[PDB]
């Protein structure tokens, strides 16, 4: 008689639909990740397009529902992701070269290879390539050299292909009722229909300046500290006052500084946590790794993993001839099918990774009482975040000693603090102004700010300004040094990153808070609290069912993102930097004085 | 005297292949003895609620009909097969009487109803107009019309098809793996029973 009865049965029929559908693709992308063969590439193609069309069809059948009769915000929810019409709003000939135009792109930046100007006779790709002249490598001329050779070749392949890209992603937006495809981006954050916890899509860009407006006075410490100390490894290529050359870094992208921790450590001379010898030594194994993970998990309260998630998991290298993508990803199959694709070695790293993954995995059982379209993350940086909660419990020498894995006489004393905070600083608040300015350059572009001859004039101006690099030569429009990332080459959101690393703190500090540790933020550790394992598992069972300023505030308490438990998190660290820099030139002026 | 022609219970439990739960088997049982202890020794049964008796009562008292259901579900629902459950097995497949008085056997089945590329033979219901009484069932494939417009049998935006396929695959969750379940109705009439525990010579 109503709308809303028939939107409820039509729901009702898409999550069973969905759910098989959606469990056949996911079973044959599984089939060929874990076993390259062509025939398992046909397989997920196959049902890739079919699961495709079914969601076409019934974004079709959607439109015929009207939102503004529906008193239930649920079936709102529900509805509003089927009532897009994504990029079904063009026309064939415009999607099918869109499809062509994200479809090489992902060719081109798959097929890069490392090979010398006048020197083509042997070369790798980029994985087992520029990863490791990039990463290990003290030279300045070979790091130029793979670094100019790289971004030169995929800037000369993908300048054309990215302004295509962006006036076709722009035309599909503005088609789909939004601004820009930038505020297409800003749709994930919008909040709509429940008053108090609004989020309008446009305040997302005053949030994120706000954020970093603080963030700012400790990335100028710790940038002034590297750049201090980046003096010793190239003393005549850097600059006391102006910025870093930018393939010094230890990372392609300057995405993350955790290579240069080697060079930058303060504290060479103290024993640091390795706890790999002692890993090996005590012969632990893949399994062994997996179930200390879980044992950590039911100490907090959550769920311990079904039986199918160890019988169906690949945490070892099949053999031979079954290739596989080793690349950590945790799956979420549905129907009650969790497992983990994430190939070991005896390893702190893969230890963490697998806490990491086991987070998110635990994160997608939470939801899985919810509706189809509900069982997703509040936001795109809630599901990252939860697994880096995991990661930074893991890592603490509480946990470690507590496994028996770490040394018991192991003294905590002030250097070995510091030393570990500066790591944990160049994973998490180096990739901060990278992040920030890489999604302002990608919203002034989606926007129109920008025109064509500007591109990497601008680019470069607000890399000076923000993040602190020079270019090591000077480069112009006939290249598209930005694009040679995997996130903006494959269209992916990449502010996901800068959110993930706030409700990361946010979410730590509430849980210690729950745990009574009454200890500084570092050396906190949430396992064997159930009290704490209640707060996040409330906020882990809500899915996209509740507004993420909601599911937030559960349990921060605050309805927004906040920035405090960042700068409290690095405090130690914060003080040691502003002690140390008591004579080098904090903070810069944007500067060409390194090298014009 | 001897015991001999006892029950056929292992024509009911040890079937090849089970129903759907839209179009569930119902078998009458009499004239022979039964030995619930029996089945209550088998560890294999992963579920057994009595909702007016107890296995000592089973064998201590004698019933006039014993009426056998059967019928395969998921794990979930095993829960919603009840008396006064509410939920969507109990609304439009099986609905059970709040004064029931049987018992409720439950059982895993993975590994004999789950094929690799997905055991779709096995029906239930999802929409109906009306809920069912107690032990009603109905096999109609009628054209559920959710809304105002006429269905005239074909397909359409308001007009669904009732009957939806489990998966059954293997590689299942606990909770989605199909569980036979068979239901047991004792009752009394104004007839002479004949169904009665075996006894200890
Ligand atoms: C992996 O792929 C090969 C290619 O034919 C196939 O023979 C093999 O059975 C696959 N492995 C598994 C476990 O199915
Ligand atoms: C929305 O619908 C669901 C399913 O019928 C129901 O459980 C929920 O209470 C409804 N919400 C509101 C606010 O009516
Ligand atoms: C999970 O934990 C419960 C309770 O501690 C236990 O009964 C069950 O066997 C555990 N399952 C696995 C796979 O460890
Ligand atoms: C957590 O509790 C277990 C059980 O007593 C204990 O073995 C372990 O040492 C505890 N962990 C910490 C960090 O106290
Ligand atoms: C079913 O099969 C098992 C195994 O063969 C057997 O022990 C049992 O007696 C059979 N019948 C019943 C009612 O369980």
């Amino acid at each position: 008689s109503t709308i809303e009865e028939q939107a409820k049965t039509f729901l009702d029929k898409f999550n069973h639909e969905a759910e098989d559908l959606f469990y056949q693709s996911s079973l044959a992308s599984w089939n060929y990740n874990t076993n390259i063969t062509e025939e398992n590439v046909q397989n997920m193609n196959n049902a890739g397009d079919k699961w495709s069309a079914f969601l076409k069809e019934q974004s079709t059948l959607a439109q015929m529902y009207p939102l503004q009769e529906i008193q239930n915000l649920t079936v709102k929810l529900q509805l509003q992701a089927l009532q897009q019409n994504g990029s079904s709003v063009l026309s064939e000939d415009k999607s099918k070269r869109l499809n062509t135009i994200l479809n090489t792109m992902s060719t081109i930046y798959s097929t890069g290879k490392v090979c010398n100007p006048d020197n083509p006779q042997e070369c790798l790709l980029l994985e087992p390539g520029l990863n490791e002249i990039m990463a290990n490598s003290l030279d300045y001329n070979e790091r130029l050299w793979a670094w100019e050779s790289w971004r030169s070749e995929v800037g000369k392949q993908l300048r054309p292909l990215y302004e295509e890209y962006v006036v076709l992603k722009n035309e599909m937006a503005r088609a789909n009722h939004y601004e820009d495809y930038g505020d297409y981006w800003r749709g994930d954050y919008e909040v709509n229909g429940v008053d108090g916890y609004d989020y309008s899509r446009g305040q997302l860009i005053e949030d994120v300046e706000h954020t970093f407006e603080e963030i700012k006075p400790l990335y100028e410490h710790l940038h002034a500290y590297v750049r201090a100390k980046l003096m010793n490894a190239y003393p005549s290529y850097i600059s006391p006052i102006g910025c870093l050359p930018a393939h010094l870094l230890g990372d392609m992208w300057g995405r993350f500084w955790t290579n240069l921790y080697s060079l930058t450590v303060p504290f060479g001379q103290k024993p640091n946590i390795d706890v790999t010898d002692a890993m090996v030594d005590q012969a632990w194994d893949a399994q062994r790794i997996f179930k200390e993970a879980e044992k950590f998990f039911v100490s907090v309260g959550l769920p311990n993993m079904t039986q199918g998630f160890w019988e169906n998991s690949m945490l070892t290298d099949p053999g031979n001839v079954q290739k596989a993508v080793c690349h950590p990803t945790a799956w979420d199959l549905g129907k009650g099918d969790f497992r983990i694709l994430m190939c070991t070695k005896v390893t702190m790293d893969d230890f963490l990774t697998a806490h990491h993954e086991m987070g998110h995995i635990q994160y997608d059982m939470a939801y899985a009482a919810q509706p189809f379209l509900l069982r997703n993350g509040a936001n795109e940086g809630f599901h990252e975040a939860v697994g880096e909660i995991m990661s930074l419990s893991a890592a603490t020498p509480k946990h470690l000693k507590s496994i028996g894995l770490l040394s018991p006489d192991f003294q905590e004393d002030n250097e070995t603090e510091i030393n570990f905070l500066l790591k944990q600083a160049l994973t998490i608040v180096g990739t901060l102004p990278f992040t920030y300015m890489l999604e302002k350059w990608r919203w002034m572009v989606f926007k129109g700010e920008i025109p064509k001859d500007q591109w990497m004039k601008k680019w470069w101006e607000m890399k000076r300004e923000i993040v602190g690099v020079v270019e090591p030569v000077p480069h112009d429009e006939t290249y598209c040094d930005p694009a040679s990332l995997f996130h903006v080459s494959n269209d992916y959101s990449f502010i996901r990153y800068y959110t993930r690393t706030l409700y990361q703190f946010q979410f730590q500090e509430a849980l210690c808070q729950a745990a009574k540790h009454e200890g500084p933020l570092h050396k906190c550790d949430i396992s064997n609290s159930t009290e704490a394992g209640q707060k996040l598992f409330n906020m882990l069972r809500l899915g996209k069912s509740e507004p993420w300023t909601l599911a937030l505030e559960n349990v921060v308490g605050a309805k927004n993102m906040n920035v405090r438990p960042l700068l409290n998190y690095f405090e130690p660290l914060f003080t040691w930097l502003k002690d140390q820099n008591k004579n080098s030139f904090v903070g810069w002026s944007t500067d060409w004085s390194p090298y014009a | 005297p001897n015991i001999t022609n006892l029950c056929p219970f292992g024509e009911v439990f040890n079937a090849t292949r089970f129903a759907s739960v839209y179009a569930w088997n119902r078998k009458r049982i009499s004239n022979c003895v039964a030995d619930y202890s029996v089945l209550y020794n088998s560890a294999s049964f992963s579920t057994f609620k009595c909702y007016g008796v107890s296995p000592t009562k089973l064998n201590d008292l004698c019933f006039t009909n014993v009426y056998a259901d059967s019928f395969v579900i998921r794990g979930d629902e095993v829960r919603q097969i009840a008396p006064g459950q509410t939920g969507k097995i109990a609304d439009y497949n099986y609905k059970l009487p709040d004064d029931f008085t049987g018992c409720v056997i439950a059982w895993n089945s993975n590994n004999l109803d789950s094929k690799v590329g997905g055991n779709y033979n096995y029906l239930y219901r999802l929409f109906r107009k009306s809920n069912l009484k107690p032990f009603e069932r109905d096999i109609s494939t009628e054209i559920y019309q959710a809304g105002s417009t006429p269905c005239n049998g074909v397909e359409g935006f308001n007009c669904y098809f009732p009957l939806q396929s489990y998966g059954f695959q293997p590689t299942y969750g606990v909770g989605y793996q199909p569980y036979r379940v068979v239901v047991l109705s004792f009752e009394l009439l104004h007839a002479p029973a004949t169904v009665c525990g075996p006894k200890k010579s």
